[PDB]
RNA sequence: AUGUGUGCU
């Protein structure tokens, strides 16, 4: 995995988006569909404001 | 031969290499394809140990039909990443966020940094 | 704060300000001086901190002190998932292996 | 009122300095931005990779040995081998001893133009009979750089050890006042630097005022 | 947020006829050569590595910046089954 | 200090004596009833969960040492103390969202 | 709000302008001070700009929690610099300022149903 | 590498100045020093105090005008002057009118090397037989200096005018995450700035790094 | 491939 393939990998998203599952799916609000962000780390990283909807801590 | 650059043993990888996921750990075919024991997607390490159960075995059960059995301790030392579940006595759960540097972090008068920042709306 | 005191350092500008807005918070005694402030701050458990990635103390005296944590039995690695096609099985077509 | 830089240099390890008089919090100004500096970047040195005479993996032991591997290299961390110049990339250490004795880190065979400012650090206690053969290797690298990254493969059973370059230890800064009985409000810089030896103190500094000099360089050509 | 939803949602009916209009739009767009656009002179979708979003990247972005302009129109039946097929695989590459 | 003791972890004293040989494999001690015991000391043996257990010495060689009292660390004991994490300076506050 | 340290009235007193000002300068009666009507640092800190008041808090002289008198789109505001940097963090948000001083609510701190 | 310095200028008053790639922390260690400068460093000027004719306090109302002597005040610090030469230190403004004009910035008779990069700034709106004749100072100043802290008392019972020297309206800055390739935790420094319009965003940006630059030449002559 | 058990959510 070069550089060269890195910067493909985000010209293979762009405006893509991916949904992004709780635990226990409640109601509608339990699946939502974010735009894939290029993170470090190895965890998924998830907005403050959208963790009450489908209930994450 | 570049994949069994590790295998020593005849048959048996050797104590002490570095194993990633996709490596081969084992070497061994049926009915000739490959049906060999590589290494999981997650992650090898650092192998340790080789316990091998041959056929000629001084007092084993052996599962049947089975020959014999090859054994792998493959060891590895895992640091505090960003996703790790860290707590204390008093009852407080939390996976780590974020691993600020030594300079961005809240400090004391005092030369001295901190380790941990614990939010107080969880008290 | 005897070393600091004792080595030639005094009262910092930021500590000064982080006490004149604990006096109004309500925690140090008005009319002590700066390193009693400090004093009365440092009894609640309670100590003068820098921003760090700024200089700037925040502005309000926060607890500081040395706990006792322990990094539980989880990890990541030992759960991490991503693959987006791969082995199947022959009795049942759902991707797994 | 043209500010004054006074140095109280203790030693090699320790090092204080002096700013008087800035204007209005222009302490606070340059107080942290450097201290950013001196933690951040800076040019250190680390042993970044080991190989023990038998020693195969880093999770072993050895007969004679009272700390296990791990154990052993982990205090080649806590190590300070200062250099003296910049051509010295790659100094391979050499160390083998026996016999009932604490190894001192002051008992590595001696390189040319390199210096080990800590020789008192503890390596591992031998045992009757108890013998060891490594060579450790030392690059010079800057900031953390995790041993699981490189993974510089000296020998061919040599271990890799974290690299933590970073010869400045600790910063504090203070900012008092006094100075031109003119205006009240002014500053009084002390930044307090703390290195491990490899780099004095005062030579951090410098090396930290650069940085962020070519760094103020930048918004030259805009677009 | 997205390109102007709001201009979008109230641009129809109900709010599934834009998600339906947009793929369709997205999907000729792609099937039929990345030509067949209504906006690529200058106030065209663009990347960051370089401009070059102006062929191929995303199919949707393009449909919703399209629609944002009176250039296309939907509706339940507009052009018979099959000439619209053909035509539209004929006047383009 | 009872917790290590009572649940096998560490390896103690059983007659009072002084010290023969500190290996990373093995303590010996000098009982005055002229004897001296073998004791193993194991270093990497996989927990049934996939931690890992290592005894590691914890006294010098030439030290007189008393029944009762310990001669290695369990995997998780300092000294004899319960070690089951570290000692943090931990500023509790709000950071970023952090 | 502190202590009301001396005297408490401004109601209607019209010598108390210039007077029970200089009596914080004393050190007679604190800057956000009930004293009654208005406060000295409602006197003593008039802002010309909404924008140069939050100017002031980054020289230390007055907290984004303290009473003074801005003047947001043309008139004397009673309010501290934090609740006028609320209002332009919101206007600032949606790009309409018009609207956003009309939204929100400058009279009460901002909380969960706020 | 090698951070390119990109700028989105929206006249004269604000702009958006944008440094990227930065080496990791380097974000804030740039930005923060500067946003103290420039709010509190870079030379301009003010109204220190005014004297008016009938008017004894600050909190007074003088009939004929309408807008209170506040208010007025308050307007008198929303002007900004400029300085042709460096000589001009502290320069006076003359202002005189009546009847049902208005007074505007412009108004203030021209005194020599002084510019009024604000002439329609409203001054007062005088009703019928509204006298108004008063006189403004101004100094070089650098930030901001509350009223009654200085209060010059050029006549004999003039007005402490708040003295709102600083050019900068505002500066806010933000570290945004970029990546280059291999890793994605790389700094980006996003840089804004609001003026009064005595200077370009960009001049005032020249400034602060200059002052910054002269700051760390200070750090050359140990003693 | 199903049951038992435990762990976390
Ligand atoms: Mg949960």
């Amino acid at each position: 995995i070069k550089d060269e393939v890195w910067d493909a990998l985000e010209e293979v998203i762009h405006g893509k988006v991916v949904l992004l599952n709780r635990a226990p799916t409640l109601h509608r609000l339990g699946i939502q569909a974010f735009q894939p962000v290029l993170v470090e780390g190895q965890s998924i990283q998830l907005h403050p404001l959208v963790c009450e909807a489908f209930n994450a801590d | 031969e570049a994949a069994l650059r590790d295998l020593d043993e005849e048959g048996v990888v050797r104590i002490g290499a570095e194993v990633k996921p996709g490596d081969i750990l084992v070497g061994r075919t049926s009915f000739v394809k490959d049906t060999s024991l590589r290494v999981p997607p997650g992650e090898g390490g650092i192998v340790v140990r080789t316990v091998r159960l041959r056929r000629g075995d001084p007092g084993v059960e052996l599962k049947p039909g089975v020959r014999e059995v090859v054994r792998v301790y493959v060891a590895q030392k895992r640091k505090l990443q960003v996703g790790d579940k860290l707590a204390n006595r008093h009852g407080n759960k939390g996976v780590v966020a974020k691993i600020l540097p030594v300079e961005d972090m809240p400090h004391l008068p005092d030369g001295t940094p901190v380790d941990v920042i614990l939010n107080p709306l969880g008290v | 704060f005897g070393k600091r005191k004792g080595e030639g350092f005094g009262v910092d500008k930021r500590e000064v300000e982080v006490l004149r807005r604990a006096e109004k918070l309500g925690l140090v005694t008005p009319g002590k001086t700066p390193e009693e402030q400090l004093k009365e701050l440092f009894l609640q458990g309670k100590v003068v901190l820098y921003d760090g990635r700024t200089g700037e103390p925040i502005e309000g005296p926060i607890v500081v002190g040395q706990m006792f944590i322990m990094k539980l039995y989880h990890m990541v690695e030992d759960k991490m998932h991503a693959r987006s096609t791969g082995p199947y099985s022959l009795i049942t077509q759902q991707p797994l292996g | 009122k043209a500010p004054v830089f006074t140095v109280r240099t203790q030693g090699r390890e320790y090092g204080e300095f002096v700013l008087e008089p800035l204007e209005r919090g222009f302490g606070v100004t340059l107080g942290n931005p450097l201290r950013r500096i001196l933690l951040s970047s800076i040019p250190g040195t680390a042993v970044t990779s080991v190989y023990i005479e038998d020693v195969l993996h880093e999770f072993s032991t050895i007969p004679g040995v009272k700390e296990d591997v791990v154990e052993i290299i982990l205090n080649l961390k806590e190590l300070v081998v200062r250099f003296l110049n910049p051509s010295l990339q790659t100094v391979t250490l050499l160390l083998k001893a026996e016999g009932p004795k604490e190894v001192k880190a002051r008992d590595f065979l001696p390189v040319a133009d390199v210096e080990i400012m800590n020789p008192d650090l503890h390596i591992a206690t031998l045992e009757e009979g108890g013998r060891l053969n490594m060579e450790v290797r030392v690059d010079r690298g800057v900031g953390y750089v995790p041993a699981e990254k490189h993974g510089i493969k000296d020998r061919i059973n040599a271990i890799p050890v974290d690299a933590v370059f970073s010869p400045v230890r600790r910063v504090a800064f203070q900012v008092e006042d006094t100075r031109l009985g003119q205006r009240t409000d002014l500053d009084k810089l002390t930044l307090r630097i703390w290195t491990d030896g490899s780099v004095t103190p005062l030579e951090a500094l410098n090396q930290a005022v650069e940085i962020l000099r070519e760094h103020l360089t930048y918004f030259s050509n805009p677009q | 947020a997205e390109p102007g939803i709001d201009k979008l949602f109230g641009m129809v009916d109900s709010k599934y006829r834009l998600t339906v209009v947009v793929a369709k739009r997205a999907q000729q767009l792609l099937r039929h050569g990345f030509k067949n656009t209504v906006l690529e002179p200058e106030e065209r979708p663009k990347m960051q590595t370089l401009e070059g979003l102006f062929d191929d990247p995303n199919a949707v972005t393009w449909a919703m910046k399209e629609l944002l302009t009176g250039r296309l129109v939907f509706g339940e039946n507009l052009v018979p089954e099959d000439r619209l097929q053909k035509e539209m695989e004929r006047l383009y590459p | 200090e009872r917790v290590v003791r009572d649940s096998l972890a560490a390896l103690y004293a059983e007659e009072d004596g002084e010290v023969a040989k500190v290996d990373g494999n093995r303590i010996v001690v000098r009982y005055e009833d002229g004897r001296l015991v073998e004791y193993p000391l194991r270093r990497f043996y996989r927990s049934n969960q996939g931690t890992a257990l290592d005894q590691r010495p914890r006294v010098v060689v030439g030290q007189r040492v008393r029944k009762g009292d310990l001669l290695a660390d369990g995997p998780a004991s300092e000294n004899g103390f319960l070690a089951l994490g570290q000692n943090v300076l931990v500023a509790i506050m709000p950071f970023d969202g952090y | 709000k502190e202590k009301k340290g001396a005297g408490l009235e401004f109601a209607t007193p019209e010598e108390a302008l210039a007077a029970h000002e200089r009596g914080e300068v004393a050190l007679n009666a604190p800057i956000k001070v009930a004293g009654r009507e208005t406060s000295v640092g409602r006197l003593k800190y008039v802002f010309a700009n909404p924008d140069e008041a939050l100017l002031a808090v980054a020289h230390g002289i007055v907290d984004l929690q303290d009473v003074v008198t801005v003047r947001y789109m043309g008139k004397r505001l009673e309010t501290s610099p934090g609740r006028i940097l609320f209002a332009r963090i919101v206007a600032e948000a949606v790009e309409d300022e018009k609207v956003a001083w009309e939204l929100i609510q400058l009279d009460v701190p901002q909380e969960k149903n706020s």
